[PDB]
């Protein structure tokens, strides 16, 4: 209108059959790794203070655990959703997707147990 | 169906490359001065 | 007929004809990956003697001397090059 209020909610029209519910509270290098193993849906993240323009920077960083959901959803696909400001206005963003594969790595733990290099 | 936005120019997506990426702690275990 | 008839509970009847609240519970085991477990009780924290311990399901025996190393604040274990548990939070 100086405030930011959300009006139109186009995700789904509605539902009947709800089985689980959770509630909480919600420049950037936010590096996420999602996992779904034996129903247990583990996610890792790293929030890093970058300041640059474009395509993926180099550099290394370990990832920390966040949450384990003992759900039993067999997730076969996904998608990303954003929000728009107002005829529409999206923004200008970068976000990368690459599927992981069952590889094998060698890790270099230091005395601090920080992973300082892997090959 | 539903209503959807138009005038959405689908520009063909492009590829990039990773650089030392996918390095996360595989488990909840501390180690020190080792290789695993 | 009418399928629904009313109850005639009266206070001055026999205890049989007086009402009883029936709470049925049907729970599942070994299926539908769980979020409700059974209850649990604790014991104390003893150190510096040759004792048995059980932390986070990990079983072992030995002397629980004070530790001198700090880990990352999510890690629970601490292990050597020979892959034997020798530290725990
Ligand atoms: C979900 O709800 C619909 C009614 O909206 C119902 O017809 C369908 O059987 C339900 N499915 C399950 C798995 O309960
Ligand atoms: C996944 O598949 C199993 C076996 O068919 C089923 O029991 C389970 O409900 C499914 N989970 C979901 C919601 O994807
Ligand atoms: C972790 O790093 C700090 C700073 O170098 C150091 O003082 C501390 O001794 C280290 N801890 C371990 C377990 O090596």
């Amino acid at each position: 209108h100086k405030s930011w209020m959300e009006s139109e909610f186009r995700v789904y029209s509605s539902a009947n059959n709800c089985t689980f519910e959770y509630v909480s509270q919600p420049k950037n290098l936010r590096e996420f790794v999602f996992k779904n193993i034996d129903g247990y849906f583990k996610i890792y993240s790293k929030h890093t203070p970058i300041n640059l323009v474009r395509d993926l920077p180099q550099g290394f960083s370990a990832l920390e655990p966040l949450v384990d959901l003992p759900i039993g959803i067999n997730i076969t696909r996904f998608q990303t959703l954003l929000a728009l400001h107002r005829g529409w206005t999206a923004g200008a963003a970068a976000y990368y997707v690459g599927y992981l594969q069952p590889r094998t790595f060698l890790l270099k733990y230091n005395e601090n147990g920080t992973i300082t290099d892997a090959v | 169906q539903c209503v959807n936005l138009t005038t959405r120019t689908q520009l063909p997506p492009a590829y990039t490359n990773s650089f030392t990426r996918g390095v996360y702690y595989p488990d909840k275990v501390f180690r020190s001065s080792v290789l695993h | 007929y009418f399928p629904l008839q009313s109850y005639g509970f009266q206070p001055t009847n026999g205890v049989g004809y007086q009402p009883y609240r029936v709470v049925v519970l049907s729970f599942e085991l070994l299926h539908a990956p769980a979020t409700v477990c059974g209850p649990k009780k604790s014991t104390n924290l003893v150190k510096n003697k040759c004792v048995n311990f059980n932390f986070n399901g990990l079983t072992g025996t030995g002397v629980l001397t004070e530790s001198n190393k700090k880990f990352l604040p999510f890690q629970q274990f601490g292990r050597d090059i020979a892959d034997t548990t020798d530290a725990v939070r």
